C-alpha cells in the first residue's frame, strides 16, 4: 500500500472544461429536488425524503442537517458524500471557530470552509470532487439571515431562494414567479410546499417530505435551526 | 501501478508550451470579463458577473472583487473556488509582511509571491494548475498606483488599462483606443463601463450584472481607501455615464 | 475508459467500481434476513457448504462484533473478514473512549463513512460487502441497520440480503402491512427465529435442514448465533405447526 | 477492457482478475496437501526432482511458524517463504503480548487479512501461492487451506497445486471411510499414498516426498519432519497402493 | 476554591463559590466556576483557573461533535472518559480538579476528577482549598436519596463552610440542580456577605488631574 | 529573573456610564536601569483596545500578533472584531503557549458596536480570563492599583469623572512602585470618540 | 535509567574436566523483604546451555524471553535445529553480550549480571560473565555480586588456574559448588536456603537439579 | 492500600480495603480497588490511582478486542497484558497489581505484578503499603483447597489487620468472589470486622 495518486483526477480538457466537475454536477442533476426560500424573519430548507425501501425506516436518514445551533443544510446528489461534509462542517465550525472565538460561525464563512473542502477534492491528489450541491441556511448577528448553494466545484453563491438535482429548472422558474422581499416565514414555506409539490411523483405527506427552518429562538441565545415534525408538515398541507 | 491514470499536469509540448496552463487560460477566456484602469488619483476595478438569476442575492455576493488588506484588491477570472485559496494566500503573505517588517506589503512583493506559487504548480507537483487570472489594483508609497495580472503559468506584468476573462481582444482593443495617460478617476470609470458595455454577451449591461470598485488616494488626509461598490450605487454611476 | 477502473465520475455521474462491487456482494450466492421482536433482533442466512472435505463449522458470515453487536456479511469472505475485524476493532476503541459500548447504528455509521472514503480515494478499492449489523439498543431497542459498497447507510424494521433478496423483502413487506407494526409481536426470540425462518421458506421456496441455515440472535447485553441443534429444535417446532 | 491490467480493479462481473491470474500460477505448482487427524495434522508435498544434480532432502520447501503450526504451499515459492515470514512476526507479537502461542484460527485470519491486504490497491501484485497450513492448539486440531484472495476456510483434508483433482478425490474417500476419523500415523501413510497418485499430473519428472506434523500424542503439539524410519515405512505404504 | 456535588434522588446538585484569586489578592469576587460540558452534564472547576476552563471548553466542544454525530444526549461516563484520559497523558501539568455532575438516559452520575487523571465516582465530593470545610458538613449531614431542597441546603451549606472558614473561598453560592426533568443554574444561590459599605466619597473633582496633552478622534 | 518585572509597567482599565477607560505607565527599564520613557502599552484593534503588562518583547510580539490576528479577521468577516470576541482570541492565543507561555497581563477595553454595552476584560499569562465589569488591573504595580482602585472606583460614571478615578489609580498607585511611572497615557473610550490624555506625574 | 526493584543475588559457577557447573538460590529480594522464595534464575537453552542470572527479576523474565525466543527462531528454515546447528553456548553468550552493552550505551540498562555456562560442539567447556556495563570476561570460576568476594576464594582453590580444570572431577566440582553456596547463605543477608543447581557435563549432557538445600549448618558455637 | 487475592477449592477470591488518601486526609474512605477486566478476571490496584486506573482501562479494552477474536481469554493472558504495560512503563507508573481469575480448565489463579513489572504466579498475593503487616499472619494462616467460608475469612481476618495497622487502609472490606457459580460481590463493615 502506497497512495500512489498524488497527481490530480481533475484536469483542464482541451476546451477549458473540469471534466469531473461537469460529471459530478450532472451527478447532483440526477439527484432529488431540494430547494431553499429565504423569508424576511427566517429561512425555510426543504427537499424529498426518497425511501429507498418501504421496510426502511427513512426517519433515521437525514438529507436536512443541523451544522450549528443557527445554520442548516439540505443537498441533492450522492448521500455519503453530503454526511461526511456535514461530518467536517460541523468539526470545522468548532475547530477553525468556536474554540478560537468563542461564538459559531457566521454563515457566509461555515460555508466559505465547506467550499474550500469541496474545492480541495477538485485540485488534491488522488480524489474525484464531491457528487453533491449543499443547500446552506443560516442566521448570524451581523449578516442576519441567508441562503447559499455550494457546488462539487467549490463555487457558493446567495440565493433569495433557488432549487437543485432533479426538477430545479421548473423550480426555479415556480419561485421566481411567487419570491418578493416581503415574504414572512409561514409563506416562504407555503410557497416551498408547493414548489416541492411539482417534482414529487409520489406520497406527498409530512413522513415523505423533510423540511427545516432557520427563524426565531426556540428556548445565552436558543437555536434559530428547526427541524419541523411530520405533523407540522400535515397541518400546512390543509392549508395548501 | 497508479502511473496508468497519470495526466502528467507538468509537462512541455513538442512546441514549447504547458498542455494545462493554455487549456486553464481557455477556461479563463470563458469566464466574465474583467477590467483594471489606472489613473493618476486612482485605480478603477470592474467586472462582469456570469449566468446570472433574478433570485440571485446580489448585495451579500463576491464572485470576482475581493480585497487584499487595505491598499490591495483583486478583481478574478476563472475558478472563483480556486482564486479564493489563493485570495487567503495572498490575504496572510500581506499580515506576514506586515508583522516582520512593520510596513504593509508593497504592491509588487505580494504580486510576485502569488504568481511564485501558481508557477510552482506548473512546475512540480503533478496537480492540475489553478485555473485564475487575477487583476491586482493596488497603493504603495514607492510606485504609487499600480496595475498587475498574473495567469495560471506565474507570468505577471504591470499594466495602466488592462482586461481579463472573455473577450480581451475586443476588450484590450477599445481600451488602447481611448486611454490617455493624464486621464482621472471619473474618466475610467466611464472607459471601464463603456468597454464591458461593447464586449458583453449579454444584450444589455445592468447593475445586477456588475461588480465595481476603486482605489483612490481620493480621500481626506492624502490616505488610501477602497472602495467596494453597493449595488445602488453601480445603478447611480451607469445612469451617471449614460449606459442605462 | 479509465472511468470504469477507479472511483472517479463517469460522464453519466456514476462510479462504475462501486456499481461492480455491489455485484460481487451476490458472488456467493446467498440470502440473509434481518427481523426485530419486542426484546430481541434475530438475523438469519442462508449456509451452504458445497465441498464435503470443508469443516462446516468454520464456514460462517455471521460475526459477533462486541457482545451487544452481531454483523452478518452478504459478500466474498475475505471482504468479509476485512469489515468484520475494523468493526470489532472500532467497537472496542469505542467502549475505551467513551465509556460505554458502542451502538449498533453508530457503528454502521463509521462503517458506511469509511466505505464512502473508498468511493473518493482512487488508491482503495471498496470492498464487495453489503454489512448488516444487529442488536438490542440501550436507548433504540431492537436495531438493523445496513452498510453498502457505496457508504450509503440506513435503519430497518426487518431487512434482506442477496440474491433473491427482492422476493425476500415483499414477503416481510405484506406481512408488516397486515400486522401494521414495525416488528415481530413475540415474547420469545425463539418464536422470533422461527418466523424469520417460516417467511424465508416461504419466499425463498425451499426448505431447510438444521445445517442449511445460519442463525443469529441479538437480546439485551448479549449477541449470539445458534448451533445446529438449536436450529433443528426450531425447524421442529415450525413443522409441528 | 482493461479490467485485468491491473490489481484490485473490479471487472463488470464483479471479479478481480488478477487474482484469478494469481490462482494460475498456483495451479501450475506442485501437489501439496493436508491431512486433518485426530489428534492433529499432517502435510505433504510433491517435490520434482528438475536433475540429479539437486541435493536429497536439503530443499525443504514445509515451513514451521512459532513451534507447534506447520505451513506449507504450492506456486511461487519465494511468495509462500515471504507469507510465512510475516506470519512468524504475527505469531511472535500474538505470544509477546498474550504469553500464549497464537492459536490456529487466530494464526490463519492474520494470514488471511494480510493476503487479502495485497487485493486492496494496485500498487501491489496478489500471493502467488495456495497455503495449507495448521496444528494443534488449546481447542485442538486445526487444518485450514488459505488462497491468493484471502479467502481461507477449515478443512478435514486439502490440497493445491497441479495434482489438485486427483488429491481431493482421494481425501473425499477417506472422509467417508473415516467417520470416527484417522489416526496421526494412519494421515503420514495416507498423505504419502495421496502424494504418490497426485503425481500422475506431474508424471514426467520424478519426484521426492516430504511430510511434516504435529500431533498431541506422536509430537507432543509440535510440528516436527517425518525422517528415516517412518518416512520409509510412509513411502513403503504408498509404493505398494500404486502398484 | 469550594466546589461541591451531591447525588440527591431526582438528581445532581453541583455547587461553587465565586472567589477568584492571584496569589492573596482577589482579582473577581464573583467568576463563574460552573462550567457547560453537554445540556445534561455540569462541570465546577477547582486549581489553576486557566486550565479548568479550558478543559471543560475542549470536552464540552468534543461531546458536542460527538453528539451530533449520534444523534442522542452524551453520558457522564464519556464527559469523564474524555477528561481523565486527558489529563493522565498530561502527567498533572494540567491543573484541572473538576467535580462532573450530570443525568444520562442510566441516571444521575457524580465524579471527581484529579490534576493526574485519577477519578472517584461518589454520591457526595468536594474539591478546591475549601473542601475540608465542605467535606466537614457533607459528613456531619450526608444521606443518600434526599430530596431536592433538601440537597439544594446541604450544598449550599457546605460551600458556606468553605466560604467562611477557607481564605481561597468566597463571594457568593451558586448552584446548578440537573434532573431528567429540568436543569437549574442558579446563580447566585445565596448572597451570604454584603458588599462593604463605604463611608466617604473619594472621588476626585474634574480639572484635579495634572494633564500635558490632549487628542480627541471620531470612529 | 522574574520575566514579569525586568522592565516593568501598569495598565489599568475601568467601565462608565456609556464609556470605558484604559491607561498606562510609561516606563520600560533593565530591572533598576530605565532605558525608555515613550514605551506605550495600550494598542487598539478598531474600537477594541489591548493593554499588555509584562515583559516588552511578549508585549511588542502580542500586539503585532493581534494586529495580525484582527486584520485577517476584519478581512474575512467584513467587519471589526467586538471586545467579546477580541477577548476569546486573545485567551486562545495565550492558552496556546501553556507550556511556554508569553509573560504578559493583557487587558481588553471596549465598547460593543451593536448594543452599546461597555466591556473590559483581564488574562493571567495563560489566558485565564477575569472578567469583572468594575475593574481590571496589571503589572508590577497590580496590588497597588486594586487597593486604588477598590476605594476609587464607583459605578456609572460620566467619561470625565471616569478619567480623573482612573488617572489617580494609576498615578499614585505608580508612585508606589519602583519599576511604573516616567509618565503615563490615559484612553477615554465613548461609542464614537476616544480621548487620550498624556499626564503629568514625577519622573522619579 | 532505572532502579533495580526485585532482585536475585549471587550466581556461582566452575569448570571441572568434562564440564561445567552452576548454581544460583531460588529467592527474589523485595529490598530487605525476603518477597519470592520460588524464583528460578538458571534458564536453560537447548540440552547443552545453561544462563544463570543476577540483579533484577523483571529484566531477567526479559532476558528469558528473548532466549525462549532465540531457540524458536534458530529452529526456523534449520533441519540442523537438534544437530549441527542448534544453538551454541557461545552464540547464546556473544548475543546476550550484544543486548547488554546495547541497552548500556542507549542510557538503559538490563538491570543484571549474567553467567552463561555450557559446553561447545568441540567439547570444549564455555563460563562466560557479562553485565549491564557489557563488561565480559572469564576465568576457570566465575560468581556475581556476592558470589564473588566468599564463593570465588573458595572456589579459587579447587581450579587456582588453567591447569587445575582436567584435574578436577564432577564430584569435587559439585562438593565445591554446594559448599560455597553454605557459606553464601550464613554471610549474605539476601540469599536463601533453596537453590539450583546445573551440570552441563560433555558425556553425561545436561542435569539440571532442583529443590536443593543448604545443610550441614554449624550453629553451636551460637550458645556460648 | 491493603488487598489480596486468594485461590480456593471452588475458585478465586479478591479482597481490598477501600481508603484512598492524599497525605493524611482520607480522599475517598469507600474505593472500589476491585476493578473487572473481564468477566471473571478482576484486579486489585495499589500505587498511583491515577496509572492502576489508566492501565485497567488499556487492560480491559486489550481483553474486550481479545474476546471478539480469539473468544476468552486465560488469566494468565490478562496477566500478560497487565505485565507488558507494567514493565515497559516501568520508569513512568507507579502500579502494584494483583491479576486473578476463574477459567474452568485452570480454576482459580492469582498473578501478582510488583513495581518492577515482574509477574509471580502464586497460591495467594498480597499487596499494597497494609500488606507489610500481614505476611506474618497470612502465611501462618494460608491452606491450600479452603472452602469459600474459609477463605472468606482468611481474607477477612488478614484485612482487619492490615487496616489496624496501617494509616494509608481502612473503611470497607470488599470482596469479589470467583466460581463456576458467577461473580460475588461482598463487603463487610468496620463494626464487623474490628471486633475479630
Ligand atoms: C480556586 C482554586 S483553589 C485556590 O485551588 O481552591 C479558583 C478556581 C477558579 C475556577 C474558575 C475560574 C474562572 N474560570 C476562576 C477560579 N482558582 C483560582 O483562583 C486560581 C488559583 O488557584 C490556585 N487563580 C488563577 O488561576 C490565577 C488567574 C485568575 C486570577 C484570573 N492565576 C494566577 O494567579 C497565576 C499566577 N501565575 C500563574 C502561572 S497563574
Ligand atoms: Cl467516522
Ligand atoms: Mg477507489
Ligand atoms: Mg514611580
Ligand atoms: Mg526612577
Ligand atoms: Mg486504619
Amino acid at each position: 500500500m502506497t497512495d500512489r495518486y498524488s497527481f490530480s483526477l481533475t484536469t483542464f480538457s482541451p476546451s477549458g472544461k473540469l471534466g469531473q466537475i461537469d460529471y459530478a454536477l450532472t451527478a447532483v442533476k440526477q439527484g432529488v429536488t431540494s430547494l431553499g426560500i429565504k423569508a424576511t424573519n427566517g429561512v425555510v430548507i426543504a427537499t424529498e425524503k426518497k425511501s429507498s425501501s418501504p421496510l426502511a425506516m427513512s426517519e433515521t436518514l437525514s438529507k436536512v442537517s443541523l451544522l450549528t445551533p443557527d445554520i442548516g443544510a439540505v443537498y441533492s446528489g450522492m448521500g455519503p458524500d453530503y454526511r461526511v461534509l456535514v461530518d467536517k462542517s460541523r468539526k470545522v465550525a468548532h475547530t477553525s471557530y468556536k474554540r478560537i472565538y468563542g461564538e459559531y460561525p457566521p454563515t457566509k464563512l461555515l460555508v466559505s470552509e465547506v467550499a474550500k473542502i469541496m474545492q480541495e477534492a477538485t485540485q488534491s491528489g488522488g480524489v474525484r470532487p464531491f457528487g453533491v450541491s449543499l443547500l446552506i441556511a443560516g442566521h448570524d448577528e451581523f449578516n442576519g439571515f441567508s441562503l447559499y448553494q455550494v457546488d462539487p466545484s467549490g463555487s457558493y453563491f446567495p440565493w433569495k431562494a433557488t432549487a437543485i438535482g432533479k426538477g430545479s429548472v421548473a423550480a426555479k422558474t415556480f419561485l421566481e414567479k411567487r419570491w418578493n422581499d416581503e415574504l414572512e416565514l409561514e409563506d416562504a414555506i407555503h410557497i416551498a410546499l408547493l414548489t416541492l409539490k411539482e417534482s414529487v411523483e409520489g406520497e406527498f405527506n409530512g413522513d415523505t417530505i423533510e423540511l427545516a427552518i432557520i427563524g426565531d429562538e426556540n428556548p445565552d441565545k436558543g437555536p434559530r435551526f428547526r427541524k419541523l415534525t411530520s405533523q407540522e408538515i400535515n397541518d400546512r398541507l390543509e392549508a395548501l | 501501478g497508479s502511473r496508468r491514470y497519470d495526466s502528467r499536469t507538468t509537462i512541455f509540448s513538442p512546441e514549447g508550451r504547458l498542455y494545462q496552463v493554455e487549456y486553464a487560460l481557455e477556461s479563463i477566456s470563458h469566464a466574465g470579463t474583467a477590467i483594471g484602469i489606472m489613473a493618476s488619483d486612482g485605480i478603477v476595478l470592474a467586472a462582469e458577473r456570469k449566468v446570472t438569476s433574478t433570485l440571485l442575492e446580489q448585495d451579500t455576493s463576491t464572485e470576482k472583487l475581493y480585497k487584499l488588506n487595505d491598499k490591495i484588491a483583486v478583481a478574478v477570472a476563472g475558478l472563483t473556488a480556486d482564486a479564493e485559496i489563493l485570495i487567503n494566500t495572498a490575504r496572510i503573505h500581506a499580515q506576514n509582511y506586515l508583522k516582520t517588517y512593520n510596513e504593509d506589503i508593497p504592491v509588487e512583493i505580494l504580486v510576485r509571491r502569488l504568481s511564485d506559487i501558481k508557477q510552482g504548480y506548473t512546475q512540480h507537483g503533478g496537480l492540475r494548475p489553478f485555473g485564475v487570472s487575477f487583476i491586482y489594483a493596488g497603493y504603495d508609497d514607492r510606485y504609487g498606483y499600480q496595475l498587475y495580472t498574473s495567469n495560471p503559468s506565474g507570468n505577471y506584468t504591470g499594466w495602466k488599462a488592462i482586461s481579463v476573462g472573455a473577450n480581451t481582444s475586443a476588450a484590450q482593443t477599445l481600451l488602447q483606443m481611448d486611454y490617455k495617460d493624464d486621464m482621472k478617476v471619473d474618466d475610467a470609470i466611464e472607459l471601464a463601463l463603456k468597454t464591458l458595455s461593447k464586449t458583453t454577451d449579454s444584450s444589455a449591461l445592468t447593475y445586477d450584472r456588475l461588480e465595481f470598485a476603486t482605489i483612490r488616494k481620493g480621500a481626506n488626509d492624502g490616505e488610501v481607501y477602497q472602495k467596494i461598490f453597493k449595488p445602488q450605487e453601480i445603478k447611480d454611476i451607469l445612469v451617471k455615464t449614460g449606459i442605462t | 475508459g479509465y472511468d470504469r477502473h477507479i472511483t472517479i465520475f463517469s460522464p453519466e455521474g456514476r462510479l462504475y467500481q462501486v456499481e461492480y462491487a455491489f455485484k460481487a456482494t451476490n458472488q456467493t450466492n446467498i440470502n440473509s434476513l434481518a427481523v426485530r421482536g419486542k426484546d430481541c433482533t434475530v438475523v438469519i442466512s442462508q449456509k451452504k457448504v458445497p465441498d464435503k472435505l470443508l469443516d462446516p463449522t468454520t464456514v460462517s458470515y455471521i460475526f459477533c462484533i462486541s457482545r451487544t453487536i452481531g454483523m452478518v456479511v452478504n459478500g466474498p469472505i475475505p471482504d468479509a473478514r476485512n469489515a468484520a475485524l475494523r468493526a470489532k476493532a472500532e467497537a472496542a476503541e469505542f467502549r475505551y473512549k467513551y465509556g460505554y459500548d458502542m451502538p449498533c447504528d453508530v457503528l454502521a455509521k463509521r462503517m458506511a463513512n469509511l466505505s464512502q472514503i473508498y468511493t473518493q480515494r482512487a488508491y482503495m478499492r471498496p470492498l464487495g460487502v453489503i454489512l448488516t449489523f444487529v442488536s438490542v439498543d440501550e436507548e433504540l431497542g431492537p436495531s438493523i441497520y445496513k452498510t453498502d459498497p457505496a457508504g450509503y447507510y440506513v435503519g430497518y424494521k426487518a431487512t434482506a440480503t442477496g440474491p433473491k433478496q427482492q422476493e425476500i423483502t415483499t414477503n416481510l413487506e405484506n406481512h408488516f402491512k397486515k400486522s401494521k407494526i414495525d416488528h415481530i409481536n413475540e415474547e420469545s426470540w425463539e418464536k422470533v427465529v422461527e418466523f424469520a425462518i417460516t417467511h424465508m421458506i416461504d419466499a425463498l421456496g425451499t426448505e431447510f435442514s438444521k445445517n442449511d441455515l445460519e442463525v443469529g440472535v441479538a437480546t439485551k447485553d448479549k449477541f449470539f448465533t445458534l448451533s445446529a441443534e438449536n436450529i433443528e429444535e426450531r425447524l421442529v417446532a415450525i413443522a409441528e405447526q | 477492457t482493461g479490467y485485468d491490467l491491473s490489481n484490485s480493479v473490479f471487472s463488470p462481473d464483479g471479479r478481480n482478475f488478477q487474482v484469478e491470474y494469481a490462482v494460475k500460477a498456483v495451479e501450475n505448482g506442485t501437489t501439496s496437501i493436508g491431512i486433518k487427524c485426530n489428534d492433529g495434522v499432517v502435510f505433504a508435498v510433491e517435490k520434482l526432482i528438475t536433475s540429479k544434480l539437486l541435493v536429497p532432502q536439503k530443499n525443504v520447501k514445509i515451513q514451521v511458524v512459532d513451534r507447534h503450526i506447520g505451513c506449507v504451499y504450492s506456486g511461487l515459492i519465494p511468495d509462500g517463504r515471504h507469507l510465512v515470514n510475516r506470519g512468524r512476526e504475527e505469531a511472535a507479537s500474538f505470544k509477546k503480548l498474550y504469553k500464549t502461542p497464537i492459536p490456529i484460527p487466530a494464526f490463519a485470519d492474520r494470514l488471511g487479512q494480510y493476503v487479502q491486504a495485497h487485493t486492496l490497491y494496485n500498487s501491489v501484485r496478489p500471493f502467488g501461492v495456495s497455503t495449507i497450513f495448521g496444528g494443534v492448539d488449546k481447542n485442538g486440531a486445526h487444518l485450514y487451506m488459505l488462497e491468493p484472495s484471502g479467502s481461507y476456510w477449515g478443512y478435514k483434508g486439502a490440497a493445491t497445486g497441479k495434482g489438485r483433482q486427483s488429491a481431493k478425490a482421494e481425501l473425499e474417500k477417506l472422509v467417508d471411510h473415516h467417520p470416527e476419523g484417522l489416526s496421526a500415523r494412519e494421515a503420514v501413510k495416507q498423505a504419502a499414498k495421496i502424494i504418490y497418485l497426485a503425481h500422475e499430473d506431474n508424471k514426467e519428472k520424478d519426484f521426492e516426498l516430504e511430510i511434516s506434523w504435529c500431533s498431541l500424542s506422536e509430537t507432543n503439539g509440535l510440528h516436527k519432519f517425518v525422517k528415516g524410519d517412518l518416512l520409509q515405512e510412509a513411502i513403503d505404504f504408498a509404493q505398494k497402493e500404486i502398484n | 476554591t469550594t466546589i461541591a456535588g451531591v447525588v440527591y434522588k431526582d438528581g445532581i446538585v453541583l455547587g461553587a463559590d465565586t472567589r477568584a484569586t492571584e496569589g492573596m489578592v482577589v482579582a473577581d469576587k464573583n467568576c463563574s466556576k460552573i462550567h457547560f460540558i453537554s445540556p445534561n452534564i455540569y462541570c465546577c472547576g477547582a486549581g489553576t483557573a486557566a486550565d479548568t476552563d479550558m478543559t471543560t471548553q475542549l470536552i464540552s466542544s468534543n461531546l458536542e461533535l460527538h453528539s451530533l454525530s449520534t444523534g442522542r444526549l452524551p453520558r457522564v461516563v464519556t464527559a469523564n472518559r474524555m477528561l481523565k484520559q486527558m489529563l493522565f497523558r498530561y502527567q498533572g501539568y494540567i491543573g484541572a480538579a473538576l467535580v462532573l455532575g450530570g443525568v444520562d438516559v442510566t441516571g444521575p452520575h457524580l465524579y471527581s476528577i484529579y490534576p493526574h487523571g485519577s477519578t472517584d465516582k461518589l454520591p457526595y465530593v468536594t474539591m478546591g482549598s475549601g473542601s475540608l470545610a465542605a467535606m466537614a458538613v457533607f459528613e456531619d449531614k450526608f444521606r443518600p436519596d434526599m430530596e431536592e431542597e433538601e440537597a439544594k441546603n446541604l450544598v449550599s451549606e457546605a460551600i458556606a463552610a468553605g466560604i467562611f472558614n477557607d481564605l481561597g473561598s468566597g463571594g457568593n453560592i451558586d448552584l446548578c440542580v440537573i434532573s431528567k426533568n429540568k436543569l437549574d443554574f442558579l446563580r447566585p444561590y445565596t448572597v451570604p456577605n454584603k458588599k462593604g459599605t463605604r463611608l466617604g466619597r473619594y472621588r476626585c473633582e474634574k480639572g484635579t488631574t495634572a494633564v500635558l496633552t490632549e487628542k480627541i478622534t471620531p470612529l | 529573573s522574574d520575566p514579569s518585572s525586568i522592565n516593568g509597567g501598569i495598565v489599568v482599565a475601568m467601565t462608565g456610564k456609556d464609556c470605558v477607560a484604559i491607561a498606562c505607565d510609561l516606563r520600560l527599564g533593565s530591572q533598576s536601569l530605565g532605558v525608555s520613557n515613550k514605551f506605550e502599552k495600550i494598542f487598539h484593534y478598531g474600537h477594541v483596545f489591548l493593554g499588555i503588562t509584562g515583559l516588552a518583547t511578549d508585549v511588542t510580539t502580542l500586539n503585532e500578533m493581534f494586529r495580525y490576528k484582527t486584520n485577517l479577521y476584519k478581512l474575512k468577516e467584513e467587519r471589526a472584531i467586538e471586545p467579546e470576541t477580541f477577548t476569546q482570541l486573545v485567551s486562545s492565543s495565550l492558552y496556546e503557549r501553556r507550556f511556554g507561555p508569553y509573560f504578559v497581563g493583557p487587558v481588553v477595553a471596549g465598547i460593543n458596536s451593536k448594543s452599546g454595552k461597555p466591556f473590559i476584560a483581564g488574562f493571567d499569562l495563560i489566558g485565564c480570563i477575569d472578567e469583572a465589569k468594575d475593574f481590571i488591573v496589571s503589572g508590577t504595580a497590580s496590588d497597588q492599583l486594586f487597593g486604588m482602585c477598590e476605594s476609587l472606583y464607583e459605578p456609572n460614571l460620566e467619561p470625565e469623572d471616569l478619567f480623573e478615578t482612573i488617572s489617580q489609580a494609576l498615578l499614585n498607585a505608580a508612585d508606589r512602585d519602583a519599576l511604573s511611572g516616567w509618565g503615563a497615557v490615559v484612553y477615554i473610550i465613548k461609542k464614537d470618540e476616544v480621548v487620550k490624555r498624556y499626564l503629568k506625574m514625577r519622573q522619579d | 535509567t532505572q532502579q533495580p526493584i526485585v532482585t536475585g543475588t549471587s550466581v556461582i559457577s566452575m569448570k571441572y574436566d568434562n564440564g561445567v557447573i552452576i548454581a544460583a538460590d531460588n529467592l527474589g529480594s523485595y529490598g530487605s523483604l525476603l518477597r519470592f522464595n520460588g524464583v528460578e534464575r538458571l534458564i536453560p537453552v537447548g540440552d547443552n546451555t545453561v544462563v544463570g542470572i543476577s540483579g533484577d527479576i523483571s529484566d531477567m523474565q526479559h532476558i528469558e524471553r528473548l532466549l525462549k525466543d532465540l531457540v524458536t527462531e534458530n529452529a526456523y528454515d534449520n533441519p540442523l535445529a537438534d544437530a549441527e546447528e542448534a544453538l551454541e553456548p557461545s552464540y547464546i553468550f556473544e548475543y546476550l553480550a550484544t543486548v547488554m552493552y546495547q541497552r548500556r550505551s542507549k542510557m538503559n540498562p538490563l538491570w543484571n549480571a549474567i553467567i552463561v555456562a555450557g559446553v561447545q560442539s568441540n567439547g570444549d567447556q564455555f563460563l562466560r560473565y557479562v553485565n549491564l556495563l557489557g563488561v565480559t570476561y572469564s576465568s576457570p570460576t566465575l560468581a556475581t555480586g556476592f558470589g564473588a568476594h566468599m564463593a570465588n576464594p573458595l572456589l579459587r582453590k579447587v581450579v587456582d588456574r588453567e591447569s587445575d580444570i582436567p584435574k578436577t572431577t564432577v564430584q569435587v566440582a559439585e562438593e565445591a559448588i554446594v559448599n560455597a553456596m553454605r557459606v553464601l547463605y550464613y554471610r549474605d543477608a539476601r540469599s536463601s536456603r533453596n537453590f539450583s543447581l546445573a551440570i552441563i557435563d560433555k558425556n553425561t549432557g545436561l542435569t539440571f537439579k532442583k529443590n536443593l538445600q543448604v545443610e550441614n549448618m554449624k550453629w553451636d558455637f551460637a550458645k556460648d | 492500600t491493603s488487598i489480596m487475592a486468594v485461590t480456593f477449592k471452588d475458585g478465586v477470591i479478591l479482597g481490598a480495603d477501600s481508603r484512598t488518601t492524599t497525605g493524611a486526609y482520607i480522599a475517598n474512605r469507600v474505593t472500589d480497588k476491585l476493578t473487572r477486566v473481564h468477566d471473571k478476571i478482576w484486579c486489585c490496584r495499589s500505587g498511583s490511582a491515577a496509572d492502576t486506573q489508566a492501565i485497567a482501562d488499556i487492560v480491559q479494552y486489550h481483553l474486550e478486542l481479545y474476546t471478539s477474536q480469539y473468544g476468552t481469554p486465560s488469566t494468565e493472558t490478562a496477566a500478560s497484558v497487565f505485565k507488558e504495560l507494567c514493565y515497559e512503563n516501568k520508569d513512568n507508573l507507579t502500579a502494584g497489581i494483583i491479576v486473578a481469575g476463574y477459567d474452568d480448565k485452570n480454576k482459580g489463579e492469582v498473578y501478582t505484578i510488583p513495581l518492577g513489572g515482574s509477574v509471580h504466579k502464586l497460591p495467594y498475593a498480597i499487596a499494597g503499603s497494609g500488606s507489610t503487616f500481614i505476611y506474618g499472619y497470612c502465611d501462618k494462616n494460608f491452606r491450600e483447597n479452603m472452602s469459600k467460608e474459609e477463605t472468606v475469612d482468611f481474607i477477612k481476618h488478614s484485612l482487619s489487620q492490615a487496616i489496624k495497622w496501617d494509616g494509608s487502609s481502612g473503611g470497607v472490606i470488599r470482596m469479589v468472589v470467583l466460581t463456576a457459580a458467577g461473580v460475588e460481590r461482598l463487603i463487610f463493615y468496620p463494626d464487623e470486622y474490628e471486633q475479630l
